[PDB]
């Protein structure tokens, strides 16, 4: 821990959703 | 537990665990066409699935329509496009398989004392013809827009008749149903005004899994005023 | 324009989309063509199959979690069906497996001169990566099969890296990445694990102040990985 | 204009010709629960719509019971759990089906009758009988019990009601006496009971046969060639 | 047993109680496990899937007959058109499961000495565009006859390259190709010359034999009837 | 088997395809 394993995928989590989520 | 409804539940809730939301949406698709009832946890299933696989396309979607707002190569363009609607008609068929499912099964399936089934599936139904109408076009897309507002509608009166403005899934059918008024329709107003009668009638009445939707209303009104 | 142009088109499409298994299609037929790969078509097949193949070993990881679980309870009934799930998320596993073996061996690795040293080791360290995916589903004479195949690859990869890389080369550091993994994570063989990742950072540390900044952050990240499972692995 | 009641009857016909039966009784519950009654013709098109889907469930689940008899007998226990499986889905199904039809008919078809309207309930009491009798077909032991009297116990009130107030050559009679000797014979295995009614029968119409007008003579003999068909059969097996 | 086990196993049962869709499902994830179909598999999958869209096929063709003589009341009429939608959007989903199968497994996978397997899932492929083309008009209509013939076309070259002129997947082809120039593309002369062409090329070269002989009468029916 | 049991004509039509 871990071989060799970062795109604007890392922006992703911060995105707004305006519906429900489960 | 050797029956095809077992199989296939638990065939599901192993798609679940290992993210594999295909196989999950399968199963579950194939346990609702054994025509029998959904309990609350397989309808959680086949939510969780059905949004997941959709929720894939639309964000491939997403990224790719944008993509192809960047043009000024006629064939580079066009490749584009081609693999635009390539996703496209893999989410109206994932759409559309769920639409059958609440058409043919499950609301059908709903006893008139199921209030809590039939608000759920109804939101259920005006969800994926919103995810159709955020890429219809044309005469397409006056009818998807229509029949949303349609499921949302019968499902928002049947849930102000047997609901407490505190029940989450009423709570969840109001935002998505003011998310469908601000991003499909164009009606802020109207989206807020709905937004905001429900954030009020429920504070006004104020188990804390109602809360955490109250703030999605708030912060969804906050930010578009 | 052209139809190569159209796949790597369609390969940058699926992975901004990340549509993997799309990516991976389309770098496949680019290699199909039996014309050599860039430098950044090659990183175009590889972030492809990573994906694609790191996917389903994440879910057999997480099923075969479940199997083992499953049978110590003895539910017998259960356990035919978590078997069955874990053995279909595996022959996948094996397919993707096989189909970049099968790219590296009849066309990439196939049509290197021996001067192109960067494509040989990047294509050799890429078979024993893929091979050490198959070993990590195997048991018995079928994972000592793959295990030596991972092995030999690895050993070549490292052999002509050594001979024409610099150490901080970041594919050579990748390989002595996955290398001492390959022999800590499948050979549980600590000891040689860590004298090969020791080895990697302190050769690659000696000489990194001579990169440019852009280089310098592609060699520092993997040599941070390094010295991260030295300390991991010597905690045991 | 076509209303709205028209519109599912329209459904269900052009179902019919398209040999699309889930449809066809998917439109006729529906008329079904307007709750109001069915004419004589809409009555026919619920029969039809359901006797085809109901039918195709029997042939399936026949042909599936049978494989699973002889995979039982060959001991193969892996394929067996396989069959089985495939027996109770369509198993399942038919039962739905069944249960359907039967609460079309008790809380609808059945409860609106009234007493002077004895072709109404004769049909539907026959009916009653009839799907009652597809659940016996598939049940064993206290479950089978269950279906097999209530099967009997439609067909014995149908049957009462035909007898005071219909013909013998009327061809809901002898479709009711036909289906409730087959009821005797398959269900109870009771030849002798079995051949007893449907030669009451048969004898019944046949004297008043001559009396009939082409078009009514050919619906009564068609049934009474099966009554006398079975009869010849029962006495010989 | 594994998943393909368990689902071989349930469209052979399918097929004996006459549950095409069940059998069709099945099948279609047998496909889906990316695995190659034996002959065996191979007459499953397409039995399973010629009785589903025939089912489709023969129901569109009646209410589509019963919408040509509707015109005669407006509110009558939009009922039966809105059934025949119907009837034919489940045709299409059939033909577009087939299609995607024969386009993301089966046709992709075949090897290039397997030309039995590619002369005979391309042959679908042209069956299936057909069955599009049957219920199609206006732009989509041109779309699908131009798949339908490329297919065709490209399985009528591999199988002229390797295939003998009995072979009855090799006439089975010709008569499917045929027909499509006849029923689609509205083509007679077209239509019997290539029925008239393979019957003659089989007769030239004539167990086996009952085999190939069964479908050259078919051809000669064909041309019997188009002349 | 022994119960009540013009499209029928269905088994004199000819496909023009092969079966």
């Amino acid at each position: 821990r871990g071989s060799f394993r970062a795109l604007s995928q890392k922006m992703s989590p911060f995105k707004r959703q305006l519906s429900l989520r489960i | 537990f050797m029956g095809d409804r077992e199989q296939l539940l638990q065939r599901a809730r192993l798609a679940e665990q290992a993210e594999r939301y295909d196989d999950m949406a399968s199963a579950m698709k194939a346990v609702t066409e054994l025509n029998e009832p959904l309990s609350n946890e397989d309808r959680n299933l086949l939510s969780v699935a059905y949004k997941n696989v959709v929720g894939a396309r639309r964000s491939s979607w997403r990224v790719i329509s944008s993509i192809e707002q960047k043009t000024m190569n006629e064939k580079k363009l066009e490749k584009v496009k081609a693999y635009r609607e390539k996703i496209e008609k893999e989410l109206e068929t994932v759409c559309n398989d769920v639409l059958a499912l609440l058409d043919k099964f499950l609301i059908k399936n709903c006893n008139d004392f199921q209030y809590e089934s039939k608000v759920f599936y109804l939101k259920m139904k005006g969800d994926y013809y919103r995810y159709l109408a955020e890429v219809a076009s044309g005469e397409k897309k006056n009818s998807v827009v229509e029949a949303s507002e349609a499921a949302y509608k019968e499902a928002f009166e049947i849930s102000k008749e047997h609901m407490q403005p505190t029940h989450p899934i009423r709570l969840g059918l109001a935002l998505n149903f003011s998310v469908f008024y601000y991003e499909i329709q164009n009606a802020p107003e109207q989206a807020c005004l709905l937004a905001k009668q429900a954030f009020d009638d429920a504070i006004a009445e104020l188990y804390k899994d109602s809360t955490l939707i109250m703030q999605l209303l708030r912060d969804n009104l906050t930010l578009w005023t």
